[PDB]
């Protein structure tokens, strides 16, 4: 069900997503462990995400949590890095995209920060690298990161150490 | 997967002493986020 739609890097959307990406790079305190060393990044592809039944599941889901929270979706575009990004498109989030270990609790994450998600791409700590090399800091490799549309609802402020 | 928690969405996670982070968060429902954009990148590594 899904397609995927290349975006021209002449085209406005290409530009905001990728300046979405660009601006929200920090740096972590592990120096750079997991998600490897960098400022910045060469976008090579921003692709849109086209799935009818995915789509509507979504808006039926988000009208459901706009009705039980004065009639606002709380709806943000956040960031996604996971190994199981192909599965994602294809089939949608659920209970296998979860991060049970996660410290709010087994759930799906996201992160404003490109650079927080990126440290997810290869897995959880960034698992062993990039597969071609075992290297979190690859320069060469491709990697994939999902920016997606997402419903908070009214969202549980907790606080972080 | 857990729950949210009673009478919520979702949790927004936010860094109290990084003052630098953007926060965080969780949704307990596949439903509640759609993967609208896939990136294709690689890291560079500084000048
Ligand atoms: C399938 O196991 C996964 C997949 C993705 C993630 C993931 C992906 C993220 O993009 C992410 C961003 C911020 C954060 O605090 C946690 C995050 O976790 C974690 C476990
Ligand atoms: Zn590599």
């Amino acid at each position: 069900g899904t397609i995927l739609i290349d975006l021209s890097p002449d085209d406005k959307e290409f530009q905001s997503v990728e300046e979405e990406m660009q601006s929200t790079v920090r740096e972590h305190r592990d120096g750079g462990h997991a998600g490897g060393i960098f400022n910045r990044y060469n976008i090579l592809k921003i692709q849109k995400v086209c799935n009818k039944k995915l789509w509507e599941r979504y808006t039926h889901r988000r009208k459901e949590v706009s009705e039980e929270n004065h009639n606002h979706a709380n709806e943000r575009m956040l960031f996604h890095g996971s190994p199981f990004v192909n599965a994602i498109i294809h089939k949608g989030f659920d209970e296998r995209h979860a991060y049970i270990g996660g410290m709010f609790g087994a759930g799906i994450y996201f992160a404003e920060n490109s650079s927080k998600s990126n440290q997810y791409v290869y897995g959880i700590g960034g698992g062993t690298g990039c597969p071609v090399h075992k290297d979190r800091s690859c320069y060469i490799c491709h990697r994939q990161l999902l920016f997606c549309r997402v419903t908070l609802g009214k969202s549980f402020l907790q606080f972080s150490a | 997967m857990a729950h949210s928690p009673p009478g919520h969405h979702s949790v927004t996670g936010r860094p109290s002493v990084n003052g630098l982070a953007l926060a965080e968060y969780v949704i307990y429902r596949g439903e509640q986020a759609y993967p609208e954009y896939l990136i294709t990148y690689q890291i560079m590594r500084p000048e």
